[PDB]
């Protein structure tokens, strides 16, 4: 069965664990307890081929920039999570993305930019802002809320859909 | 102030710790989002096999030690097996509920389900 390794990065407080757990429990964490370091494995259908998903929730600042080379080498794609009602947290992807693309040396890593929390009313990153910096890096850009599952489907199967388009799998 | 914990099918987790947990504390939100439940569980200690801990000891004493946790031993709670599948017979998906022509269906517990239902079917084959 034919495994892919993803990684869920962005700023602390996007919902990058609210994400994770919809896909994986299909439950909506409502409390906030920040991530240390969380994996997951769970199997997918998509397109019909069975994949195993090992996910990888990681925290959003770590001490070091060093300390995420390891999990950046291993990863095959990565969501790169901000929340539309976080300015900061839009403006800290690309920290993300050029760290990533050092560490693998390349400008083709599969990456898909994910707009969470668009059940907020409190939107400060316009959707044309989103779409211009995914449209920078080459990259989709999918609008999810963790809250209420719209789009989590769509970020998780469109990384996937990415990783192919790479790679054999 | 923190202790690494690997976890069944390959998987882990850091917990934090402040003085006053036991390890069911610490770990019962890590198990539960898994789909997994402390009661099919045993945990160990790390050594340099592995030491066999009760579920209420003070979390405070393993701190910067690193743990496992286990399904029973020779009950691994096991991964559900999904096979494509056309039915012949009037089937409904067992997630949403709605008219199922062909899909996927596990053949150990008998889940039954659409592609695009299928992140909602449980991690755990029951
Ligand atoms: N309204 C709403 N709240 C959300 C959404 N996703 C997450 N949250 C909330 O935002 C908070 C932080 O979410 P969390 O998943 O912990 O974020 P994180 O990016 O994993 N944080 P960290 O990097 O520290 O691990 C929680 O209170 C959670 O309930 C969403 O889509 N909508
Ligand atoms: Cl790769
Ligand atoms: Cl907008
Ligand atoms: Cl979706
Ligand atoms: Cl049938
Ligand atoms: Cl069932
Ligand atoms: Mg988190
Ligand atoms: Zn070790
Ligand atoms: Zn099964
Ligand atoms: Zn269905």
């Amino acid at each position: 069965m034919t495994e892919y390794k993803l990684v869920v990065v962005g700023a602390g407080g996007v919902g990058k664990s609210a994400l994770t757990i919809q896909l994986i429990q299909n439950h909506f964490v409502d409390e906030y307890d920040p991530t240390i370091e969380d994996s997951y494995r769970k199997q997918v259908v998509i397109d019909g081929e069975t994949c195993l998903l090992d996910i990888l929730d990681t925290a959003g600042q770590e001490e070091y920039s060093a300390m995420r080379d390891q999990y950046m080498r291993t990863g095959e794609g990565f969501l790169c999570v901000f929340a539309i009602n976080n300015t900061k947290s839009f403006e800290d992807i690309h920290h993300y993305r050029e760290q990533i693309k050092r560490v693998k040396d390349s400008e083709d890593v599969p990456m898909v930019l994910v707009g969470n929390k668009s059940d907020l009313p409190s939107r400060t990153v316009d959707t044309k802002q989103a779409q211009d910096l995914a449209r920078s890096y080459g990259i989709p850009f999918i609008e999810t809320s963790a809250k209420t599952r719209q789009g989590v489907d769509d970020a998780f199967y469109t990384l996937v859909r990415e990783i192919r388009k790479h790679k054999e799998k | 102030n923190t202790i690494r914990v690997f976890l069944p099918n390959k998987q882990r987790t850091v917990v934090n710790v402040r003085n006053g947990m036991s390890l069911h504390d610490c770990l019962m939100k890590a198990l539960k989002v898994r789909g997994l439940q402390p009661e099919c569980c045993a945990v160990f200690r790390l050594l340099h096999k592995k030491a066999r801990l009760d579920w209420n000891t003070d979390a405070a004493s393993l701190i910067g030690e690193e743990l496992q946790v286990d399904f029973l031993d020779h009950v691994p709670l096991t991964t559900h097996n999904f096979a494509r599948k056309t039915f012949l017979k009037l089937a409904f998906c067992d997630i949403c509920q709605k008219f199922l022509l062909n899909g996927f269906r596990c053949q150990t517990c008998g889940y039954k389900f659409h592609e695009h239902c299928s992140t909602k079917v449980p991690t755990m084959c029951v």
